[PDB]
RNA sequence: GCGAUAACGAACGAGACCUUAACCUACUAAAUAGUGCUGCUAGCAUUUGCUGGUAUAGUCACUUCUUAGAGGGACUAUCGAUUUCAAGUCGAUGGAAGUUUGAGGCAAUAACAGGUCUGUGAUGCCCUUAGACGUUCUGGGCCGCACGCGCGCUACACUGACGGAGCCAGCGAGUAUAAGCCUUGGCCGAGAGGUCUGGGAAAUCUUGUGAAACUCCGUCGUGCUGGGGAUAGAGCAUUGUAAUUGUUGCUCUUCAACGAGGAAUUCCUAGUAAGCGCAAGUCAUCAGCUUGCGUUGAUUACGUCCCUGCCCUUUGUACACACCG
C-alpha cells in the first residue's frame, strides 16, 4: 500500500553534509494532505515520489 | 512504401526505416511504456535512436541526464573497471547482443523490459546517515526518481559485471540473465536484492 | 571441419622424455610442459611433423609421437634453424644444440660451476643467490 | 623573371607593413604578383623549471617564440626588385630573394 | 557549371568535406559508398540523415565527401555532418527555401549535431598532474 | 580446480547433444559448456555444422558471441 | 556569476544622466552609440557597458532607478 | 676528521 | 556502372583474393613461412599456416590499390603492432622488413604491381585489370 | 555588487588586460594548402557512368576545407519565474559559443631565519692554495643489500589473451668539411639491424609521422590456462675510446609472486575522470620520468559545513624577538 506524492515547493537542503533535501508533496488523489518530507536524489519541483508509509511529517534533519 | 532506387544501391531491409526509427532496425518504441507513474518523465523513450550512441552534453546542466536515451544511459554504465572505460562501441556491441538474447528469452520486447527491470531494481526508500561527528544515527528519508532510476542501472550494470568474472557466460549474456531476472522482479537477480534489502533496513529506521 | 568421435584411441597420460603430458591439452601447448619446449618451438615442431594443431594430446598416435620426439631431439636436421635453438654455439665443441628437460638443468648448472671455477662476478652472485645482471638490489627481491 | 621574397620576423605588424607596403609598391608599378602568402606561422616553445634550485613545488615556466613568414612570388626584373627592398627596410624582417 | 555546392562537417579534428552534384544519387565517402564505413555498430549514424527525411530527396543529386583528422568515430560524426549539411546548403541555392526549412527542422528536432557543429575540444594539460584535471598522487 | 569439461566426443554424448539441443530455448556458447558439460572449443565446432544441418537457426553471427535459437 | 562591476556600473549610469534622449532599449544600437561616446579601449568592455546601460534604460521605463 | 695522509 | 576496389568490403575481399592466389599457385612463398613471425614485437606466428602468406599479399595488393607509391619500410609500420614490453608499457614495433619486401618483390614478379618513378611501389597496367575483376565475383552471392 | 549608512568621494589587488581553443560560404590573397574543369592517361560495366594515376606550363577558374591579418560576433540577448522587485539566481528560445564561453599568463600590502654561495667570471667572511681542497689522467663509486617509506609501470583475465584482417589524430623537431641532423626508396637479414642511392636548414622531404587502444573474422575455454612475464642460461646486433656490475635492441629456452589487496589514503565535475598511444626535454647510447598533444570516452553532485585547511567578526592576553612567546 503505497502512496504517490507529487512535489510542489523544494524548501532546502537539510542533513550534515546537504546530501538530503527537505520538500513539500501533495498527493496525486485527495490533492489535500500535503506533506513535508526528506528526499534523497536530486528534485525540482513536479517529481512524483512514491510512499511506502503517509503518516509522517518530516523536519530539520541532523 | 515504394522502394527508392539510387545510383549507391541501399539494401532492402534497412531503408525499410524511413516508415520507423527502430533500434538497430529491430526494435519499436511504439508498444514500450513505463508501468510506473513515478518514472516516466526520467526514462526517456520518446526520442527513438538507432544506435544507442549519441555523444551528446547530458553533463552540462542538472537533469540534463534524464533526456539522455534510457539505452544510452545504459551503454554508458557498462564501460568501468579502468580496463573498460571509453570502450563504447564495446558497450553497444555487448547491450546488442543482450537485445537479442532477451528477445529470444520470454519472446516480449527487449526494450520493454529494460524499462520494466529498471523501474523494478529502484528501491523507493533508503535510510541516510545522520551521524553527528562519528555516532550511529540513520534516519529513514525518501528517494527521488531520478536517483531511483540512475542507481537502478548502475546496481544492474554492476551485477552483471561481476556474474561475467572469471565465467564462460559473456558479458551480453550475463547481462541478459540479469536483466530478465530483475525485469520479473524475481529475488534470484541482484540489483533486486540490493534494493529490498534497501526498502526493508528504511523501514526499521522509521 | 564437423564433429567426429571415437572411442578407445584417447590417451589421458603422455610420457614423453620422462614427462607426465595431459593427453587433454592442444598439443602445440600439451608440449611446453617439458621444459626446453616453449610456445614457439611447440609450434614448429608439430609443423616439422605435419601433426595438424587441431588435435588434442592424446589423439596422436605413438608413431607421431616418435615423430615429434626424433625431430625435437634432432631439430638441425629437420630444417629448424639455429638461432631457434635454445643452446647454440656450444662451449665445449662449438655446435648447435637444443638441451630438454633432464639435460637442461644438469648443463645449465654446468655453465654456472663454469662461472664459479673461474671465479667470475657473475658466477659468484649467482652463488649469493642474488641478481646477476645489474639490477638496483637496495628495494626489490626482498622476499625468501 | 620570377623572383621570389621571402619575409621573416618575430612581430607581425612591421612585418605586414613591409608587406603591404612593397604590394602597394608593386601596384602603381603595373607588376603582377602573386601574396602575400602567409605560411603557418611557428611556436617555438621553451618549458623549463621555476626554481634554479630543485625546492618547492615543481612549477614551470612556458616561454614562446613566434615567427611568422611570408613569401610573395614577384614577376619582374631582379633590377626593380632590389631597389624596393631598400625603400622598405625594417629592423625586425630580414629579407632574402632567390630566384 | 552546374548544380554544385560545396560544404563541411566537423567533430572535434575530424573534418569531413562535401561535395554535392547534380545526378543519380551516388554517396561516397572517400571514393567507397556509405553502405561500408567500417566503424558498423555505428552505421546508422550516417545512415539517420537520410531515412529521417526520406532517400527520395537524393535521387537528383550526388554526394562525395572527404574525411580527414580525427579518429574513427570521430569521424562518422564529422560526416553525417557534412552530408547533411550538403543537403540543406544546396536546397537554399538550387530549390525554393520553403523546402530547405522542412529539412531543417527534422534534423534539429532529432539531433542538434547534424547540422550545427560540435564545440567540445580537449582541454589542454596542466603541470603537476597527467591530465587536465587529474593531479599526480599526493603523500604526506 | 572443479570444471574438467569433457573436450572429446563420444557416441553416447554425440546422439544425446543431438536428442538435448532441440529441446533449448536459447542455444550459445556458454549454453553448450554449461549444461552438455562440454568444453568451449567443442562447443565452437558444434555450432557451426548444427547450423549447417537445419537443428538451429541463427538469429545472430558473431565472433565474441553467437546467438542461435531452435529451428521448431 | 554574472555580477557588473565597479567600473561598468558607475561607468554605464554617468552614460544615462548625460545622453539618456540618445540612448536606447536596444542592445546592439546602444553598442554602436557608446564607441562615439566612450573612449573605451576594449571592444568586450564596449559591449558590457552598453550591455549594462540597456538594462537600467529598460528600468527607467518601469520608474525611477537610484543613482542616475 | 679529513687531513690529508700520504702512503708514498 | 562498373565495380572497383572500392566498392567491395575491405575485409571479405581480401580473404577472397587470398583463396584465389593459393588455388592459382603462381606466387612464389619463400621457404621460411612455416617459422617466422610477422613482427618482432608479435610473440607467436600466425595461425594460419598454410595460408597467411597469401592472404597477407591480397592485403598488401588491395592496400597499395588505393594509394601511390608506397614503400617497403610502410608497409612494416602499417602492419606493425603494440609490443608487449613486460613490465615497461607498450609501444609500436613494426613489422618484419624481409616478410613485406619478399612479398612486393613476389607480387610485383607474378604481375600485379611494379616499381613507381620516385620511390615506392605503384600497382600495374594489369594490377587494375584482375584486382576489379575479383571485386565483380566477391559481389555475386 | 545591491543595500544600510558619519560618512563622501577614490587607488592597488580582484575585474578589466594578454595568450590560446571553438564561429565567419562576409573581406585579403596563396605552384611550400586544397578543390573543379581541362590536356594526357589507366582499370570495371559499355549509357554519356564509377574508381584512379599523371599535370611546378592547362602560362586554367576558385578560396568551402588549409594557412594567417584586419575585422565582426556574446552583452546573459529575448521571454517566463522568484528576490527588499535591487544586486542577482534558476529555467527555457535563438545561438558556434549562455559553468567569468573553455583553459591559462600576469597578479597587491606586507611576511617565513622556507630552499638555493652544487647555475653563474653574483657575492662578504672563514678555510685551502704546490704533498692543493685548484686543475688534469687512470681506475672504482654515486646502482653497492638482513630492512622501513614515497612518486610509478606491468598485471592478476573471457568487457580477455593471442593470430590474421580493418585503419583513423594532434602538439612538434630536423644538417655542410661537418666531426655530423630528420631520414623515405631500393637491396640483404627471422628479427634486431646492415647497405646503396635520394629529399629536406623545411606548410615543399621524413609525414597522411597508415600510433595505440579500437573494429571484424578465427584459435583459446575458467586451467596460475594461450592471464602475468619477473629471474636466469646460451646466442645475434647497435652506440660508444671503453658495455665486466648484462647501456639498449633482437632469437630460443627458463615462466616466479600475483587468484582484485588490512588499517589507512590520493586525484577528480565534461570532451572532464579514466583508459590508449605519439612528439619534445634529457640524449654517442638508454624513458617504467617529466612537458605537451591528440584517439576512445563515461558514472555521479551541481549541494553542505559532518571531517580537513584557510578567510572574516567578536573575545582573552602578563605575547610585540609577537606561543618556536
Ligand atoms: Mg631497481
Ligand atoms: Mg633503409
Ligand atoms: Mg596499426
Ligand atoms: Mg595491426
Ligand atoms: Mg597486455
Ligand atoms: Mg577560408
Ligand atoms: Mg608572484
Ligand atoms: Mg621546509
Ligand atoms: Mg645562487
Ligand atoms: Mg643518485
Ligand atoms: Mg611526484
Ligand atoms: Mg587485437
Ligand atoms: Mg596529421
Ligand atoms: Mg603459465
Ligand atoms: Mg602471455
Ligand atoms: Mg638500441
Ligand atoms: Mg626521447
Ligand atoms: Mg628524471
Ligand atoms: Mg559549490
Ligand atoms: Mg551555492
Ligand atoms: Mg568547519
Ligand atoms: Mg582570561
Ligand atoms: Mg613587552
Amino acid at each position: 500500500p503505497v502512496t504517490l506524492a507529487k512535489v510542489i515547493k523544494v524548501l532546502g537542503r537539510t542533513g550534515s553534509r546537504g546530501g538530503v533535501t527537505q520538500v513539500r508533496v501533495e498527493f496525486l488523489e485527495d490533492a489535500s494532505r500535503t506533506i513535508v518530507r526528506n528526499v534523497k536524489g536530486p528534485v525540482r519541483e513536479n517529481d512524483i515520489l512514491c510512499l511506502m508509509e503517509s503518516e509522517r511529517e518530516a523536519r530539520r534533519l541532523r | 512504401l515504394q522502394v527508392v532506387e539510387l545510383a549507391t544501391t541501399i539494401p532492402l531491409d534497412v531503408q525499410e526505416a524511413q516508415r520507423e526509427v527502430k533500434l538497430f532496425n529491430k526494435w519499436s518504441f511504439e508498444d514500450v511504456e513505463v508501468k510506473d507513474v513515478s518514472l516516466v518523465d526520467y526514462i526517456q523513450i520518446r526520442n527513438p535512436v538507432f544506435v544507442s550512441h549519441t555523444a551528446g552534453k547530458y553533463a552540462s546542466k542538472r537533469f540534463r541526464k534524464a533526456q539522455c536515451p534510457i539505452v544510452e544511459r545504459l551503454t554508458n554504465s557498462l564501460m568501468m573497471n579502468g580496463r573498460n572505460n571509453g570502450k563504447k562501441l564495446k558497450a553497444v556491441r555487448i547491450v546488442k547482443h543482450a537485445l537479442e538474447i532477451i528477445h529470444v528469452l520470454t519472446e516480449q520486447n527487449p526494450i520493454q523490459v529494460v524499462v520494466d527491470a529498471i523501474v523494478n531494481s529502484g528501491a523507493r526508500e533508503d535510510s541516510t546517515r545522520i551521524g553527528s561527528s562519528g555516532t550511529v544515527r540513520r534516519q529513514a528519508v525518501d528517494v527521488s526518481p531520478l536517483r531511483r532510476v540512475n542507481q537502478a542501472i548502475a546496481l544492474l550494470t554492476i551485477g552483471a559485471r561481476e556474474a561475467s568474472f572469471r565465467n564462460i557466460k559473456t558479458i551480453a549474456e550475463c547481462l541478459a540473465e540479469e536483466l530478465i531476472n530483475a525485469a520479473k522482479g524475481s529475488s534470484t537477480s541482484y540489483a533486486i536484492k540490493k534494493k529490498d534489502e534497501l526498502e526493508r533496513v528504511a523501514k526499521s529506521n522509521r | 571441419p564437423l564433429v567426429v568421435q571415437e572411442q578407445g584411441s584417447f590417451q589421458h597420460i603422455l610420457r614423453l622424455l620422462n614427462t607426465n603430458i595431459d593427453g587433454r591439452i592442444k598439443i602445440m601447448y600439451a608440449l611446453t610442459k617439458i621444459r626446453g619446449v616453449g610456445r614457439r618451438y611447440a609450434n614448429l615442431v608439430c609443423k616439422k611433423a605435419d601433426v595438424e594443431l587441431t588435435k588434442r594430446a592424446g589423439e596422436l598416435t605413438q608413431e607421431e609421437l616418435e615423430r615429434i620426439v626424433t625431430i625435437m631431439q634432432n631439430p638441425t636436421n629437420y630444417k629448424i634453424p639455429a638461432w631457434f635453438l635454445n643452446r647454440q654455439k656450444d662451449q665445449v665443441d662449438g655446435k648447435d644444440y637444443h638441451v630438454l628437460a633432464n639435460n637442461l638443468e644438469s648443463k645449465l648448472r654446468d655453465d654456472l660451476e663454469r662461472l664459479k671455477k673461474i671465479r667470475s662476478h657473475r658466477g659468484i652472485r649467482h652463488f649469493w643467490g642474488l641478481k646477476v645482471r645489474g639490477q638496483h638490489t637496495k628495494t626489490t627481491s626482498r622476499g625468501r | 623573371h620570377k623572383i621570389r621574397i621571402t619575409l621573416t620576423s618575430t612581430k607581425v605588424k612591421q612585418l605586414e607593413n613591409v608587406s603591404a607596403n612593397i604590394i602597394r609598391n608593386a601596384a602603381q608599378y603595373n607588376i603582377v604578383k602573386k601574396g602575400p602568402v602567409r605560411m603557418p606561422t611557428k611556436v617555438l616553445k621553451i618549458t623549463t623549471r621555476k626554481t634554479p634550485n630543485g625546492e618547492g613545488s615543481k612549477t614551470w615556466d612556458a616561454y614562446e617564440m613566434r615567427i611568422h613568414k611570408r613569401v610573395i612570388d614577384l614577376q619582374a626584373p631582379a633590377s626593380t626588385v632590389k631597389r624596393i627592398t631598400q625603400i622598405t627596410i625594417e629592423p625586425g624582417v630580414d629579407v632574402e630573394v632567390t630566384i | 557549371s552546374t548544380q554544385s555546392v560545396q560544404t563541411f562537417g566537423k567533430k572535434k579534428t575530424a573534418t569531413a568535406v562535401a561535395h554535392v552534384k547534380a545526378g543519380k544519387g551516388l554517396i561516397k565517402i572517400n571514393g567507397s559508398p556509405i553502405t561500408l564505413v567500417q566503424p558498423e555498430i555505428l552505421r546508422f549514424k550516417v545512415y539517420e540523415p537520410l531515412t529521417l527525411v526520406g532517400l527520395d530527396k537524393f535521387q537528383g543529386i550526388d554526394i562525395r565527401v572527404k574525411v580527414t583528422g580525427g579518429g574513427h568515430v570521430s569521424q562518422v560524426y564529422a560526416i553525417r555532418q557534412a552530408i547533411a549539411k550538403g543537403l540543406v546548403a544546396y536546397h537554399q541555392k538550387y530549390v525554393d527555401e520553403a523546402s530547405k526549412n522542412e529539412l531543417k527542422k527534422i534534423f534539429a528536432s532529432y539531433d542538434k549535431t547534424l547540422l550545427v557543429a560540435d564545440s567540445r575540444r580537449m582541454e589542454p594539460k596542466k603541470f603537476g598532474g597527467r591530465g587536465a584535471r587529474a593531479r599526480f598522487q599526493k603523500s604526506y | 580446480d572443479k570444471a574438467q569439461h569433457i573436450v572429446i566426443l563420444d557416441q553416447e554424448k554425440y546422439d544425446r547433444i543431438l536428442k538435448d539441443v532441440p529441446t533449448y530455448k536459447y542455444v550459445s556458447v556458454s549454453v553448450l559448456v554449461d549444461r552438455l558439460k562440454i568444453g568451449g572449443s567443442l562447443a565452437r565446432v558444434a555450432l557451426r555444422q548444427l547450423e549447417e544441418d537445419g537443428i538451429i537457426t541463427p538469429v545472430l553471427k558473431h565472433s565474441k558471441q553467437a546467438i542461435y535459437t531452435r529451428a521448431q | 556569476g554574472r555580477v557588473r562591476t565597479k567600473t561598468v556600473k558607475r561607468a554605464s549610469k554617468v552614460l544615462i544622466e548625460r545622453f539618456y534622449p540618445k540612448l536606447t532599449l536596444d542592445f546592439e544600437t546602444n553598442k554602436r552609440l557608446t564607441s562615439e561616446i566612450a573612449v573605451i579601449q576594449s571592444k568586450r568592455l564596449r559591449n558590457k557597458i552598453a550591455g549594462y546601460t540597456t538594462h537600467l534604460m529598460k528600468r527607467i521605463q518601469k520608474g525611477p532607478v537610484r543613482g542616475i | 676528521r679529513k687531513k690529508k695522509v700520504y702512503t708514498t | 556502372p562498373g565495380v572497383s576496389v572500392r566498392d567491395v568490403p575491405a575485409q571479405d575481399f581480401i580473404n577472397a583474393y587470398a583463396q584465389f592466389l593459393q588455388r592459382q599457385g603462381k606466387l612464389e612463398v619463400p621457404g621460411y613461412v612455416d617459422i617466422v613471425k610477422t613482427s618482432a614485437g608479435n610473440d607467436l606466428p600466425p595461425q594460419e599456416a598454410e595460408t597467411w602468406f597469401y592472404k597477407r599479399a591480397a592485403s598488401i595488393a588491395r592496400h597499395i590499390y588505393l594509394r601511390k607509391q608506397v614503400g617497403v619500410g610502410a608497409l612494416n609500420k602499417l602492419y606493425g603492432g603494440a609490443k608487449n614490453r613486460g613490465f615497461r608499457p607498450h609501444k609500436h614495433v613494426d613489422a618484419s622488413g624481409s616478410i613485406n619486401r619478399k612479398c612486393v618483390q613476389a607480387l610485383q614478379k607474378i604481375g600485379v604491381l611494379e616499381i613507381s618513378p620516385k620511390g615506392g611501389r605503384r600497382i600495374s597496367e594489369n594490377g587494375q585489370r584482375d584486382l576489379d575483376r575479383i571485386a565483380a565475383q566477391t559481389l555475386e552471392e
